[PDB]
């Protein structure tokens, strides 16, 4: 998503 | 382009004129000699029209000097025939034609 | 915020399980539509089906690992799947952009002033792949801390080696923003803008003022509609007998008149400009009588009954109807539809002949509308995570006490974004079979006596075929399954290879001439001869070929040889080689009775068949005649006759030779002389065979490979012995269905020789070259509707 955290996803990361 | 060498002579006083209809037994093979199609199969005569452009221009010049009853061949070069266009699935294209003529009746 | 992230990570398991479903079903359905229907990859489609791909390999890998992930509750894969997973989404997410854009401008170019095609799907592949790579080569792991419980990380590194990365990490939003989302809108908005424009100054009147004076002056009643009296009031079409057809594809409502609207959409079917598919649904239309959609028999039948008229007996119409129906049946409804019709007839370029001078619309409202859907729907399922993003961009302080609302309102819209950009990838196809016909009704078809044989009914628990089931139904028309006829034919060819040259026949004896593919006269030559259970036949050759049946007395012959391979005989003869089945019909009708397959193992059996025979220890079998090259029978024994016939030796000369004119009654001593007729072997004499009888002590030759009215000849009677030197024997009633002879058969029992004939039977008809109806009929259609349409309109 648009986050930072665990994940990778699309934008930044997500929680 | 269109040629009638005699096979056998009709009555030779009855020829076509344009407005009545034609009823005949035809039979036809390109220049190899090989059958691609012949009324007699069927068991019922093909009929066709003077002066309606019907068939190709060949086939109805040489029926217009072919007579009541006579039996001739056609030799019919592309240019009076299917051309380079040819019909789908039976006349391959830039083909010469020789068509075995019957006149059979005049309507 | 924790329990958001508890109440949605079941909503997220839920949408990936959903979205695998969805996406593999939709997306393998369209590949398969796209891949099988043939009329699909006319158009622009085929980007459709790359879609697909742009999905499918994102669906099958990239949801299911992430699966793992939302159970995980940390990240338990390596490097390997944390640069692969977002690689795919990345790729697919340029695929379907690309794809777009690309399509969008490519219709621009359609409606306005193919190898291009796939060059630009491997282009779009190849860029797409490209631009992703910098995302692959750009995550990493790494563990820092959590307050104190060490976690591992797949992110992009906070930094980067290279200053090309560094620039990437800075600015990746705004790439992403840019070419993803600004570009695709951007382009397809101004295309569509400029087909608008297109479609507002290139609207004219002169056309449209041509046609509404032609429509005036044709009007006699100035009713403002035409009848069916005002369309006959010019002489010309009085000749026409596809009018009536015609007037009422025109009548579009079906109210029975044509108003100027329905006018203009008729003669629009005919533009310079229009595409092959208009031009092939107006045919499609014209057999489809009541306009459901789809071509029947019946009204298949009546359409061809009102064009060719009283030439063609009802029977035979009707049995070659059926035989196009169930040709061009490819799903097995008893009916064909429009895409049937099109992988039929899409060859015989007759849509280039109905051609008039005109230019209007009234396609656009179809494919206009799934680009545009396809469009809306990626722009609608990337909106919300933009819109997400750019509000943290603009309102989140992390320096603001009042902040957790801010982030239950963030948190939510990032996981909307996140759940819908899921569902994008498994909506096309859901998108497609709502907004277009074409699709729609071929999703419809694919998930929503004709019968072939298989080998459980043709071959026995002990593997001898059941020769009365093939029998029923070869006689009424059926067809067999590739796999059973290529086993009989192959294993009949492995029969046959054992036999020797020269075969040992005993009396009883029954001998047939040629056959040439008349299975229904090859019927009633096994009913007057007597059944094969109990009589012994010898077969002298040519059974193909000048008929429109002789793939079903190949399966016959071959399957009474497996059944019966020691009391059934069967010698060559020269119609099976490669040059006569290619020059004769026998090629088109292994084409279109079964697969190119069945005629190699066809003409692989053929190349087994024995040569001659002996028999009774007196007689001499053969199919042509003698040879100049052959003086003993050794020499026939000799024969490889494992092989194509050579244009010379005793091969061509055994298949080919007649005898002379006058045989028997010859002036001259030469034995052989050349065979201009046949083109190759020789014309033996009355004195040949007399020399090869008494030299090998024969007493007569029987023989085919000549036509004859009685169906078989006795020539001269011998000398020295006192019994006719040579038979002829011909077999085939009704040859070429012209020649109206009749069949003679050879008996040969208690040293009694009878000849027993036999007439014609009935056989269904086939027009010539083995062509559907729907071939025969085409050009026809077309010239006619031309020649209408010029007569009204072009004066
Ligand atoms: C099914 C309904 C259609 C309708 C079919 C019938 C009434 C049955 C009728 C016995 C046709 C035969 O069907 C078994 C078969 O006869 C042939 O085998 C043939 O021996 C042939 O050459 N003939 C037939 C005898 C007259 C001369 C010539 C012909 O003028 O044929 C004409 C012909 C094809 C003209 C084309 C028309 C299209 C133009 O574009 C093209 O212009 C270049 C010229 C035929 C009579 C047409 O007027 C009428 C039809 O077509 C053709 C090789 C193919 C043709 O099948 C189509
Ligand atoms: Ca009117
Ligand atoms: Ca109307
Ligand atoms: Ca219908
Ligand atoms: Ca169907
Ligand atoms: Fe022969």
């Amino acid at each position: 998503g648009n986050w930072h955290g665990t994940s990778p996803d699309w934008f930044f990361n997500y929680y | 382009g269109v040629e009638i060498e005699t096979i056998s002579p009709g009555d030779g006083r009855t020829f076509p004129k344009k407005g009545q209809t034609c009823v005949v037994h035809y039979t036809g093979m390109l220049q190899n000699g090989k059958k691609f199609d012949s009324s007699r199969d069927r068991n019922k005569p093909f009929k066709f029209r003077i002066g309606k452009q019907e068939v190709i221009k060949g086939f109805e010049e040489g029926a217009a000097q072919m007579s009541l009853g006579q039996r001739a061949k056609l030799t019919c070069t592309p240019d009076v025939a299917y051309g380079a266009t040819g019909h789908p699935g039976v006349i391959p294209p830039n083909a010469t034609l020789i068509f075995d003529v019957e006149l059979l009746n005049l309507e | 915020p924790i329990e958001i992230k508890e109440t949605f990570k079941y909503i997220n398991t839920v949408v990936s399980c959903l979205v695998f479903v969805l996406g593999i079903i939709g997306n393998s359905t369209l590949l398969y539509i796209i891949y099988k229907n043939k009329c699909m990859r006319n158009g622009p489609n085929i980007l459709i089906a790359s879609l697909a791909l742009g999905d499918l390999l994102h669906i099958v890998i990239a949801i299911p690992i992430n699966v793992y992930k939302l159970l995980a509750e940390d990240w338990p894969f390596g490097a390997e799947m944390c640069k692969l997973v977002p690689f795919i989404q990345k790729a697919s997410v340029g695929i379907t952009v690309l794809s777009l854009c690309a399509l969008s401008i490519d219709r621009y170019r359609a409606v306005a002033s193919p190898k291009w095609t796939a060059v630009e799907i491997v282009l779009i592949w190849v860029v797409s792949v490209v631009l992703a790579v910098p995302e692959a080569i750009g995550f990493d792991i790494i563990t820092m801390d959590y307050k104190g419980s060490y976690l591992r990380i797949c992110l992009l590194h906070p930094v980067q080696k290279t200053a090309f990365m560094q620039f990437y990490a800075t600015a990746k939003d705004w790439w992403l923003f840019s070419f993803y989302f600004c570009l695709p809108l951007a382009i397809t908005a101004f295309f569509y803008t400029l087909m608008t424009c297109e479609m507002l100054r290139k609207k004219d009147a002169d056309e449209i003022k041509r046609l509404g004076k032609r429509f005036k002056k044709l009007d006699l009643d100035n009713s403002g509609s035409l009848s069916v009296e005002e369309f006959m009031s010019l002489p010309e079409l009085q000749q026409n007998p596809l009018v009536q057809r015609v007037i009422d594809i025109f009548d579009t409502d079906g109210n029975g008149e044509v108003d100027f609207k329905e006018f203009i959409e008729g003669v629009s079917q005919f533009s310079v400009k229009g595409d092959k598919e208009q031009k092939l649904r107006f045919a499609f239309r014209i057999y489809d009588m009541d306009k459901d959609g789809y071509i029947s028999n019946g009204e298949l039948f009546q359409v061809l009954k009102m064009m060719v008229g009283n030439n063609l007996k009802d029977t035979q119409l009707q049995q070659i109807v059926d035989k196009t129906i169930i040709n061009a049946d490819k799903d097995g409804d008893g009916r064909i539809s429009f895409e049937e019709f099109c992988a039929v007839v899409g060859g015989l370029d007759i849509h280039k002949k109905m051609v008039v001078d005109v230019d209007h619309l009234k396609q656009r409202r179809e494919v206009a509308k799934t680009v545009f859907c396809l469009v809306l729907v990626f722009a609608l399922c990337w909106l919300p995570l933009h819109l997400a993003r750019i509000l943290k961009l603009t309102l989140y302080n992390q320096n603001d006490p009042n902040r957790c609302e801010l982030l239950s309102f963030l948190l939510v819209l990032d996981y909307i974004g996140i759940n819908m950009a899921s569902l994008n990838s498994c909506a096309n196809p859901i998108a497609l079979y709502l907004v277009s016909k074409r699709f729609k009704n071929a999703f419809k078809s694919a998930l929503c006596p004709s019968h072939r044989l298989t080998a459980k009914e043709v071959f026995d628990n002990d593997g001898k075929p059941r020769v009365d089931i093939l029998k029923a139904h070869l006689m009424k028309e059926g067809r067999l399954e590739e796999t059973v006829a290529l086993r009989i034919i192959t294993e009949g060819a492995s029969i046959l290879r054992q036999e020797k040259n020269l075969l040992d026949i005993d009396a009883p004896v029954t001998v047939c001439g040629d056959i040439h593919g008349q299975f229904f006269d090859l019927m009633k030559l096994f009913e007057v001869g007597g059944s094969p259970a109990n009589t012994r036949y010898l077969f002298l050759g040519d059974y193909v070929d000048r008929g429109y049946f002789s793939i079903e007395c190949v399966l016959y012959l071959w399957a009474l040889k497996i059944l019966y391979p020691k009391t059934l005989f069967l010698l060559r003869g020269n119609h099976e080689c490669r040059h006569l089945t290619e020059y004769f019909t026998f090629k088109q009708e292994c084409k279109i009775k079964y697969s190119e397959r069945v005629y190699d193992a066809c003409m692989d059996a053929f190349d087994c068949l024995p040569l001659a025979a002996l028999m009774n220890q007196q007689f001499l079998c053969v199919h042509g005649g003698l040879s100049p090259e052959i003086n003993t029978l050794d020499d026939i024994r000799k024969l490889d006759r494992f092989k194509e016939p050579p244009a010379y030796g005793p091969m061509c000369d055994i298949l080919w030779s007649d005898p002379l004119e006058d045989f028997g009654n010859e002036k001259t001593q030469e034995h052989f002389t050349h065979n201009t007729v046949r083109g190759c072997s020789y014309f033996y004499s009355y004195p040949a065979v007399c020399e090869f009888l008494q030299h090998n002590n024969l007493l007569s030759i029987l023989r085919a490979h000549e036509a004859q009215d009685a169906g078989y000849r006795m020539y001269r009677k011998s000398q020295t012995t006192g019994f006719p030197s040579l038979i002829t024997i011909f077999s085939a009633p009704n040859y070429l269905d012209v020649y109206n002879n009749k069949a003679a058969v050879l008996k040969y029992e208690n040293n009694v020789m009878n000849i027993r004939q036999f007439n014609c039977s009935p056989h269904p008809y086939w027009l010539p070259n083995f062509m559907d109806v729907f071939t025969w009929s085409l050009p026809f259609v077309g010239e006619k509707v031309t020649e209408m349409l010029v007569n009204v309109l072009n004066l």
